[PDB]
């Protein structure tokens, strides 16, 4: 079943318009006060160099062996590169969030995008091992025929021995021929210590790289660069001041996505552009906190005065810990 | 229904087929279910339909266990897949029961509680959920006249006064423990060649059905000398400590020694009513508790103590442990300590 | 939208006054017979969510998600199968789906219960897939008596009957419960030959079941014969 | 089920050696097999079966075909990895199908290899087990079925009796148990013999010398022996078998080929180099002057082979010494374990290294065993405990198998209730460890020249023998002074010729 | 397929059998009498369950009482029930009642219950959802329902404790007889019809045999009828006596006699070992009828041994004195006495430190007992 | 991808006195392994401070200088850092200390008297009986050891304070040190450095033959 | 629970090795509680 939706994310090729548009895309909005600036994210500026050079048709041409001064040029290039790979590895799903990145980088890559999914290889339990061969070969041919195009294969750790062979014979074969060498069969899972030192050689699937934990400015960062793309303007209260870093949370991707949404659902019924303290406040209550029928309140004053006490302690004490609403 | 194992569940169904009057569905719990799925359910769906055909109908399904039990471990075999999918169907065709058009009634019977799934408990399929017990004196009473009435006497009144005298000895017994007493002492009484069943066989019969044996052997050996009085003289111990130290509730009866066993061979008259027990009470019952050692230390010296009468001070450091820790008229305290691990380490020398 | 509490309380009438009021089509099944058997694992819930698309917008209401979400999901592969099927439709990202994200034929709310909320997977209930938790607990002292009357409006109720001073002794009965209780009044009291039912059958109805809680069920004559069995300053002790 | 029926199985009772006591046991089927009329006439039930339990190599399976040729009866062979499948019924009408064939002609001998393999024991610590217990049911119904007066006689090899049924063990089925012990040292004399008659000798190599100094070593562990020694002639195009070829197969199947240019610092092999000298001087030092109980000292070197980065050869003296382990053989053998330390402390002064760590352990396991274990001394102890580590008995190192091995307790331990005699314990202990390790110090302190001139000499030659430590010993007389040795034109020169 | 064909096995082909042939022909009056036991109105109790250690020949008693009742035999083993499939043993069980139910009347054998009879709720597998449904369907088809009366179950088990306590219950296994092992007039008849199928003399003493080989099981007793066979050609004598038998006991309760090289100072500590035992034995009441003393090394034993055959009624109670246990620790630790004694202090071995430890174990089972 | 500090001298004065510590402490111990670079590296996860060290049958002496080297970063922030600033930096390696004296008494026999008692081996899953009062004696034996490394690494600290602050501020200024800068720091502001033969302790040494 | 089979050769011992084994288990245990909860 996954064949027929995988043949079809591409029946037409991109328009030249499309082409065109997707082929002088710029940086927009890094260098910001509020948002994502150079400094802040050395590998996601590591993929876009990757993407966008797979984009001019800029990796077929492997060399040039000239006499000295492209030769030089090329040498600076590929240290600037880096401080060419034709296939990255992943390895950051220790906190939240997978394609929150992948697609985020794969929105204006104008090629066709092919997941391919392991899980299918599982499940089909001398007939299983001819359908499984014929079944992986025409997603390879298919992922050859959608040229340029990138593959992502999340979750490696499934990985049984047909899969392996049709790997390391692709990864043998087609990275010293089939011209089309920008393919690129990025991946990712959770687990980088159970795969096989086969398949961590210079020539297949090199170049880990790691994603953590966000960060509260790279919380407020990258909720700025969400909310801006959509047409909403941060209002110059809570990023020019301390307004809203002392009680954004949700420390780990997905939980920004969702805030963020909530937020812009709550501007929009209010036929707003513009969040203000009141509209991040509601979204943040509406997420971690359980609606409730029989309601009671306490009948004794008395444990009041313990959550003032430590509420109070936790503002002037320790100025770097967010602060639950009393009630 | 469900209770302790063989009270009667299938008679009280049968009872129940024969005075309803009504298509009585007798099913089993193991026949639907197979390694072939859609078997049972297809089965069990079938007979739901022929009920609901002829409605009024009593659908009784024994031994509910085989198919309702839950899941309480990782299915390998897959067998458990087929009692799932069973079960939902039942459950499913449980809650097909319109109350305007099907008039069935399902009448469950088990053995076991824990291992039941809590859906067919659950409102609209198992609303009633009865047990039947042990029954009191008086149903012990009633159930062994019901098993009596085929079974012949000497007379009326002799056949009523022995069996109330083997009602007041059969307490912690089901209806089969009684029906087999009475079968048992009919058997003796067929092999005796015995038109009526006399009281000795009875005995006989209740001997066998609470175990007093346990060897099983041809009882045919040579009792030394040295033997017969060990039991004489701890027997007459426990005779002379019950005596000075007299229980308002247990008398001694009758006194033998003619078996080995860890405690004393004697035999108390059972009188109930232990609502209150004092500290005297106590006290009396940790000296009598340590008799055996204290006779043969007596008269046959330390250097001949049997293992059996020296395990004998052990029961009264448990009686005096409990005396102590879980009673609380002494001064170690008014607390009710259970010996496991609420004993801080300041009570134990006090305890000691 | 995921529904909790003890089970009883009703959770179907918020779907249902949901349906009423919103005025939808309202795609209902239950989550019993989704791991049915090998002809279909999955494909009812991919069936669920296109007969949802397909006359969308709607709701999605599952009853006992515990069942397919529970914390032995991951061992079983035909449970692994159906939580993933759900998990995948419970999204958009258009691939395996083949689907618009943002379009009318994605607007579904999937409403989702069960009566254990601490046994689902920890990726089940987090944000973007389960974002609201409504709780819905055991009425109080004046919706058992409003239930007590709903129930039993349709029985011939004495004068001396008044619910209001049992109040206390119903309490963490369901509705069930309290019709439960009706029609044990009323069966105790054609058994007696009653034509009506007054406060003494409801009293005679709690006092029965609590004796049988703790499984003493005797009838008045053995009752009677067992307390002349026992002595007297023995029933004096208890007595003081 | 291609059961090979053959009429002269190529091998007799003359092909067979060290099975001296089995064979004899086994005479009597040999008898019945020939002729039963004078069995039946008597009235004899002869064994239903007969179970082969022993190590592997050492030929029960060739037994049991020496029995089936000089027999004269067709023998049936198909082991037991062959009775598993993934079908189920498939091997217990495999088992039908021999058992009848073998009813076919009578007299005939059915031989199972790795019987343990179908008749697993139910252990309490896939439909195959399934197979597996309908097989054994089968097996065992066509043995308890089987009257005695056709003369089918059914074997049994296994390689371990713990995990075989006791169903099996029970009379009416396999009433016959034969041990096949490891051949001694006339058996696996005889088995150079037999095996060196296929091979080029020559009159140089000594067989009773290889057969006494290889213990417990199967016929096929003697006959990859002989074939390595065959490859390595070919390897030095010899046209015979040397004695050192053969000695060579030794080095290599005992502890191992020789690398090529793999050595440490300077600093990395003198240490080794002074504890296994150090070792062998105390050794021979108590052979020479108290006359202990020990083994005698065969070679010592540092040349890495295997996994040890030097190595000394000890002998194994005869069993019969090996069973009344008295106090002073015990203490003689502590010190020979505690004297690497000794030269570590002697030579290097104050700073000892971790080259004499596990001879360390070896010592103070010896120490409670003869306190705890044995008894030995005399203040009654209530418990003995179990050793906290286990290292097992092996080569060329310290033999620590005098009572069959060192770090075996025989179930001689109990759960200790007072710890107040369990410091007492401790303190005896340490106190022996102490008093021993200052006396082997001082003895081995007594002679410095001796033992630096075999580290010399050891380290120069890379390797030496126990007739030169002797020699270096003899000529080295204690109480005199190291200038001796310091004023040689090479400390590291042997002038002796072996 | 559950039915066997040529049983003509009776309890005169069966010893050691005591009061419990008397409760077996019991059964076969239960087969042959019982119009006049449902006359008086006594049903037949179904249950019968025989009890005891391997080897004494339950499944030749089945054979018997099947043999003297006279009637169809069904001998099936419990391991067929369970499989890794479900449904199939119940449909086994059920098939195997309907065709005893249809041969009525019938005797139907099941030998170690224990694989199939264990308590539900002991292993979380699919086998033990197999063995519950296979032990609901014997549940049922034993008592559930009616249409049972002719057809009668016996049943071998090793281990009462495991069975289910509702397979226990009245009316499905009521009857419980258990089998002791053979006492000594036992294994005299067990020797006896083990032995008559081949020529014996008219000199041949079983009591000193029976005595010899005390507290073993009926097939042991075949055994050493199977060592009465293969020996005596060695030398060639004419016929069979006591002493081969004494000879082939000796052999099978130790192991058999091997013989190697060994020198005269080890032979003088075995020796020195065994006088030792023995001579602190003889002056102690419950070990002084030592009637052995050999230091020849067998099978797992390169020491020797003492040979005393106390009462085995007090030990069997408990009956022991404390006194008793002094002298045997006495007994253990006088091998370290006789070693110390005569090899002095310093030159203590380890061929004692076997007994040394039973002391000690002793003493401290002793102390806290 | 982010730094989780920022580049203020307040955050990277307990890192540089870490590394300058451990990289004195090395320098000091004669005959032991090679410090070659140190510098902060402002986004590594082990910490700010890195130091590259090269090492040079391990004898007692080689152990000995392990253990007392253990105990540099530690010393040097209780010197240097101000009371009201502490860290928990040096913990890893405390424990590290922790861990190395124990093996000279329970598996080398390396104790304060030399004794050949072991209770202790690589491939071990327990120790021995050990007693029951006897186990207070040998902990008092590890605690003696223990600090006697810690007095040894601070004699042979606190002589080297002036060169230890110069070599913290050069790390704070330059950001990068290797091994020639850090002998011309010992060799202008006066570093004393230690002598053969090493010992923890002089009471029981002997020389070799 | 003494060995019930009486051992024929002396060599073997009148009490079986698992016997009294909850004892000595339940001794270390309350031993170990009194050394931990004192310290």
């Amino acid at each position: 079943r996954e064949f027929l939706v995988q043949f079809s994310t591409l029946r037409a090729e991109k328009r030249i318009d499309q082409i065109l548009l997707s082929l002088t895309h710029s940086d927009h909005l890094s260098k910001n006060d509020s948002g994502y600036q150079m400094i802040e994210q050395p590998g996601t500026i590591y993929l876009r160099y990757l993407v966008d050079i797979h984009k001019k048709y800029l990796m077929n041409y492997e060399f040039n062996t000239s006499c000295l001064a492209e030769r030089r040029i090329f040498l600076a290039h590929y240290q600037t590169i880096t401080y060419p790979s034709r296939s990255i590895l992943v390895i950051g799903s220790i906190g939240t969030g997978r394609s929150y990145l992948v697609k985020y980088l794969a929105t204006n890559s104008y090629v066709p995008f092919i997941t391919v999914f392991l899980n299918k290889f599982l499940d089909n339990k001398d007939m299983m091992l001819e359908i499984d061969r014929f079944y992986i070969t025409l997603q390879f041919e298919l992922a050859k025929a959608m040229s340029p195009c990138i593959i992502w294969i999340p979750n490696i750790h499934d990985l049984s021995y047909l899969a392996l062979g049709l790997l390391v014979n692709s990864l043998s074969r087609d990275c010293e021929r089939c011209s089309t060498r920008n393919i690129l069969v990025i991946a990712s899972t959770h687990i980088p210590q159970k795969v096989d030192p086969a398949l961590i050689a210079p020539n297949k699937l090199n170049t880990c790289i790691k994603i953590r934990r966000l960060l509260i400015p790279q919380q407020r960062k990258h909720f700025f660069t969400l909310s801006y793309t959509r047409g909403f303007h941060l209002e110059k209260k809570m990023f020019h001041t301390n307004g809203f870093e002392s009680i954004t949370m949700g420390s780990s991707a997905r939980d920004l996505v969702a805030l963020t949404n909530e937020a812009l659902s709550i501007s929009i019924t209010q036929k707003k552009s513009i969040i203000d303290t009141n509209t991040i406040r509601s979204a943040l209550h509406r997420q971690t906190w359980d609606l409730r029928s029989q309601v009671r309140s306490v009948q004794d004053h008395g444990i009041l005065f313990y959550q003032i006490g430590r509420a109070v302690a936790q503002n002037v004490l320790i100025s770097n810990c967010p602060i639950d609403p009393i009630s | 229904l469900h209770g302790p194992p063989g009270t009667g569940k299938t008679l009280l169904a049968k009872a129940i087929a024969g005075e309803a009057g009504l298509p009585f569905f007798a099913a089993n719990g193991t026949d639907f279910v197979e390694m072939f799925v859609g078997v049972a359910a297809s089965r069990v769906k079938d007979l739901f339909a022929s009920s609901r055909s002829y409605a009024p109908s009593i659908i009784f399904i024994d031994e509910i266990d085989a198919i309702g039990s839950k899941r309480g471990g990782p299915d390998i075999g897959g067998g458990g897949a087929e009692r799932e999918q069973g079960l939902l169907q039942i459950l499913t065709e449980m809650d097909g029961f319109k109350v305007t058009t099907s008039q069935v009634l399902v009448i469950g019977a088990t053995n076991r509680l824990d291992i039941l799934d809590p859906a067919l408990l659950r409102k609209g399929r198992f609303d009633k959920i009865i047990r039947v017990g042990l029954p009191s004196k008086d149903g012990r009473l009633a159930i062994l006249k019901v098993h009596a009435r085929n079974k012949f006497f000497r007379s009326e009144d002799e056949k009523e006064e022995l069996l109330q005298e083997v009602a007041e000895n059969t307490e912690d017994f089901t209806g089969a423990e009684l029906q087999n007493v009475l079968n048992e002492a009919g058997i003796l009484t067929a092999r005796k060649d015995l038109d009526y069943i006399g009281r000795e066989e009875l005995l006989e019969a209740l001997k066998r059905q609470k175990g007093t044996f346990e060897t099983g052997q041809e009882d045919s050996t040579e009792v030394p000398e040295e033997l017969k009085l060990r039991l004489a003289y701890r027997e007459a111990a426990v005779a002379v400590l019950a005596c000075y130290l007299p229980d308002q509730y247990r008398p001694i009866s009758e006194t033998d020694i003619n078996s080995i066993r860890s405690q004393p061979n004697m035999r108390y008259s059972e009188t109930s009513g232990r609502v209150f027990a004092r500290k005297s009470d106590y006290v009396n019952s940790i000296i009598r508790a340590c008799a055996p050692r204290v006779v043969e230390e007596e008269m046959f010296g330390i250097e001949n103590l049997c293992w059996i009468s020296a395990k004998s001070t052990l029961e009264a450091s448990q009686r005096a442990e409990f005396l102590i820790l879980q009673t609380g008229m002494t001064a170690f305290g008014k607390a009710y300590y259970r010996n496991q691990r609420d004993l801080v380490p300041n009570l134990v020398p006090k305890l000691e | 939208v995921l529904l909790s509490g003890p089970p009883g309380t009703g959770k179907t009438l918020f779907a249902r006054t949901l349906a009423k009021e919103s005025g939808l089509p309202f795609v209902f099944a239950s989550g019993a017979e989704f791991t049915d058997s090998e002809k279909s694992g999955a494909a009812k819930i991919n069936e669920m969510f296109s007969i949802a698309r397909r006359n969308a917008p709607a709701f999605v209401f599952v009853d006992e998600i515990d069942a397919i979400a529970g914390r032995h999901a991951r061992k079983d592969p035909r449970r692994r199968a159906t939580f993933e099927a759900l998990i995948a439709q419970l999204d958009g990202e258009k691939e395996k789906t083949g689907i618009d994200r943002f379009s009318l034929r994605q607007a579904v709310i999937f409403i989702c219960a069960t009566n254990r909320p601490d046994e689902l997977d920890l990726e089940f209930v987090r944000s973007g897939r389960i974002d609201r938790r409504l709780y819905i607990g055991l009425p109080d002292a004046k919706q058992r008596v409003q239930i007590f009357g709903v129930h039993s409006a349709g029985k011939n109720l004495a004068e001396d009957i008044d619910f209001g001073k049992l109040v206390f002794r119903t309490v963490g009965f369901s509705g069930a419960d309290i019709r439960n209780l009706v029609n044990e009044a009323a069966i105790m009291s054609v058994r007696k030959g009653r034509s009506y039912i007054y406060q003494q059958d409801i009293v005679d109805v709690l006092d029965k079941q609590l004796l049988e809680g703790m499984g003493v069920l005797l009838t008045e004559e053995e009752q009677q014969k067992c307390e002349q069995s026992v002595s007297y300053e023995k029933k004096r002790l208890l007595a003081v | 089920a291609e059961a090979r029926v053959d009429g002269s199985t190529g091998v007799k009772f003359a092909d067979v050696a060290g099975i001296d006591e089995a064979v004899d046991e086994l005479q009597e089927l040999v008898k019945y097999l020939k002729n039963p009329d004078l069995f039946d006439k008597m009235g004899i039930k002869p064994p239903h079966g007969v179970l082969l339990e022993g190590p592997p190599g050492c030929g029960k399976t060739l037994v049991a075909k020496a029995i089936a040729g000089e027999a004269g009866v067709p023998f049936y062979q198909m082991a037991g990895s062959e009775f598993v499948e993934v079908l189920v019924g498939v091997g217990s009408a495999r088992i039908r199908d021999l058992f009848k064939r073998a009813k076919v002609n009578k007299p005939s001998v059915i031989f199972i290899d790795e019987i343990d393999a179908l008749a697993t024991r139910r252990q309490g610590i896939n439909a195959a087990t399934q197979e597996r217990e309908t097989t054994l049911n089968q097996l065992l119904i066509e043995l308890d079925g089987f009257d005695t007066g056709k003369g089918v006689i059914f074997l049994g090899a296994t390689n371990r009796r713990d995990l075989l049924d006791p169903a099996l063990l029970r009379p009416g089925r396999f009433d016959r148990k034969i041990r096949v012990r490891p051949p001694n040292a006339k058996g696996r004399l005889d088995i150079l013999k037999i095996h060196a008659s296929k091979v080029k000798m020559s009159d140089s190599v000594d067989l009773s010398s290889y057969a006494s100094n290889l213990p417990g070593w199967s016929g096929a562990k003697l006959a990859q022996l002989v074939q390595e020694a065959a490859l390595v002639a070919v390897r030095k195009t010899h046209n015979s078998i040397l004695q050192s070829d053969m000695d060579d197969a030794v080095d290599r199947l005992t502890v191992g080929p020789t690398r090529i240019g793999l050595e440490l610092g300077h600093q990395g092999q003198c240490r080794r180099a002074t504890t296994e000298v150090g070792v062998a001087i105390t050794s021979h030092l108590l052979l020479r002057y108290e006359n202990a109980k020990i083994e005698r000292c065969d070679r010592v070197s540092i040349i890495p082979r295997g996994q040890t980065l030097s190595q000394v050869v000890f002998h194994r003296l005869d069993d019969e010494s090996y069973m009344f382990g008295r106090l002073p053989q015990l203490l003689h053998r502590l010190q020979v374990l505690l004297g690497g330390r000794a030269a570590e402390e002697v030579i290097y002064g104050s700073d000892t290294s971790k080259a004499s760590v596990d001879y360390l352990s070896d010592a103070s396991w010896l120490a409670r065993k003869i306190l705890t274990i044995w008894n030995l001394e005399n203040p009654m102890v209530i418990h003995g405990e179990p050793p906290p580590w286990r290292k097992r008995p092996q080569f060329v190192g310290p033999r620590l198998d005098f009572e069959g091995s060192l770090y075996d307790d025989y179930d001689l331990v109990e759960p200790p209730v007072n710890f107040n005699m369990d410091d007492e314990v401790a303190h005896r202990s340490e106190e022996l460890i102490s008093q021993m390790y200052n006396k082997t110090v001082s003895l081995l302190r007594q002679n410095q020249t001796a033992l630096l001139k075999t580290v010399k000499v050891l380290l120069n030659q890379k390797e030496i023998s126990g007739e030169a430590i002797d020699f270096i010993l003899d000529h080295y007389p204690p109480q005199t002074p190291l200038n001796s040795l310091l004023q040689e034109q090479n400390p590291g020169s042997l002038p002796f010729v072996p | 397929e559950y039915l066997e064909r040529g049983v003509d096995v009776k309890f005169t082909d069966v010893a050691g059998l005591g009061k419990i042939r008397l409760e077996l022909e019991e059964i076969v009056k239960f087969f042959t009498h019982g119009e006049m036991y449902r006359r008086r109105g006594v049903k037949i109790p179904g249950g019968i369950l025989l009890c005891g250690p391997p080897g004494v020949g339950k499944t030749l008693l089945a054979k018997a009482v099947a043999g003297e009742a006279g009637v169809n035999f069904f001998s099936i083993s419990a391991s067929q029930f369970v499989e890794i499939y479900v449904g199939v043993g119940a449909s086994r069980v059920r098939a195997l009642y309907q065709e005893a139910r249809e041969n009525a009347p019938s005797v139907v054998f099941i030998d170690e219950l224990d694989a199939v009879g264990r308590e539900r709720g002991l292993i979380k597998g699919s086998g033990g959802q197999e063995r519950d449904a296979t032990l609901n369907q014997l549940l049922v088809s034993l008592d559930g329902f009616e249409g049972r009366g002719e057809v009668i179950t016996i049943a071998s088990t090793n281990r009462p404790d495991i069975l289910d306590p509702a397979l226990v219950r009245p009316g499905r296994f009521d009857r419980k007889i258990f089998i002791p092992k053979p006492g000594l007039i036992g294994r005299m008849e067990i020797l006896q019809v083990h032995a008559r199928k081949k020529p014996m003399a008219e000199d041949l003493d079983y009591m000193a045999v029976a005595s010899m080989t005390d507290g073993m099981v009926g097939a042991e007793l075949a055994n050493i009828v199977e060592i009465a066979a293969i020996n005596m050609m060695r030398d060639g004598r004419t016929e069979l006596t006591t002493d081969d038998l004494l000879q082939a006991a000796q052999i099978e309760e130790r192991g058999m006699l091997d013989r190697k090289d060994r020198s005269l100072e080890t032979w003088r500590q075995v020796a020195i070992n065994e006088a030792a035992m023995a001579v602190v034995a003889v002056n102690f009441p419950d070990m002084k009828n030592i009637e052995f003393l050999t230091i020849n090394p067998r099978a797992g034993r390169e020491l020797g041994y003492v040979r005393v055959k106390m009462d085995h009624i007090k030990f069997k109670e408990g009956m022991l004195s404390r006194q008793s246990i002094l002298d045997h620790i006495t007994v253990q630790l006088a091998p370290r006495a006789a070693d110390e004694l005569w090899y002095g202090e310093d030159q203590l071995s380890t061929i004692w430190a076997e007994t040394s430890d039973n002391a000690r174990s002793a003493a401290r089972s002793l102390v806290l007992g | 991808l982010n730094p989780t500090v920022d580049w203020t001298r307040e955050t990277k004065f307990p890192h540089a006195v870490w590394a300058a510590g451990r990289a004195l402490i090395t320098l000091l111990i004669p005959n032991f392994d090679v410090v070659e670079n140190l510098w902060l590296e402002p986004s590594s996860w082990e910490g700010i401070g890195c130091t590259k060290i090269t090492k040079v049958t391990e004898s007692r002496s080689y152990l000995e200088k392990k253990l007392v080297f253990c105990f540099g970063s530690h010393i040097a922030s209780q010197m240097l850092l101000p009371p009201g600033d502490e860290n928990f930096l040096s913990s890893s390696e405390i424990t590290k200390a922790q861990e190395i004296a124990t093996r000279m008494v329970l598996q080398y026999g390396w104790g304060p008297d030399d004794s050949p008692a072991v209770y202790y081996a690589t491939n071990a899953v327990s120790a021995l009986s050990m007693g029951n009062n006897h186990e207070y004696e040998m902990a008092g034996k590890v605690e003696k050891i223990y600090d006697l490394a810690y007095e040894k690494a601070k004699g042979m600290l606190l002589k080297n304070r002036r060169v230890l602050e110069k070599i913290t501020e050069e790390l704070l200024e330059f950001e990068i040190l290797t091994h020639k800068d850090l002998e011309r720091i010992v060799h202008e502001n006066g570093g004393i450095r230690e002598k053969e033969p090493f010992f923890l302790s002089g009471t029981n040494y002997n020389e070799a033959l | 629970t003494s060995q019930t089979d009486p051992p024929t050769s002396i060599y073997k011992r009148w009490f079986i090795k698992n016997t009294q084994e909850k004892h000595f288990e339940l001794l270390i245990q309350r031993q170990r509680w009194l050394r931990t909860n004192s310290s």
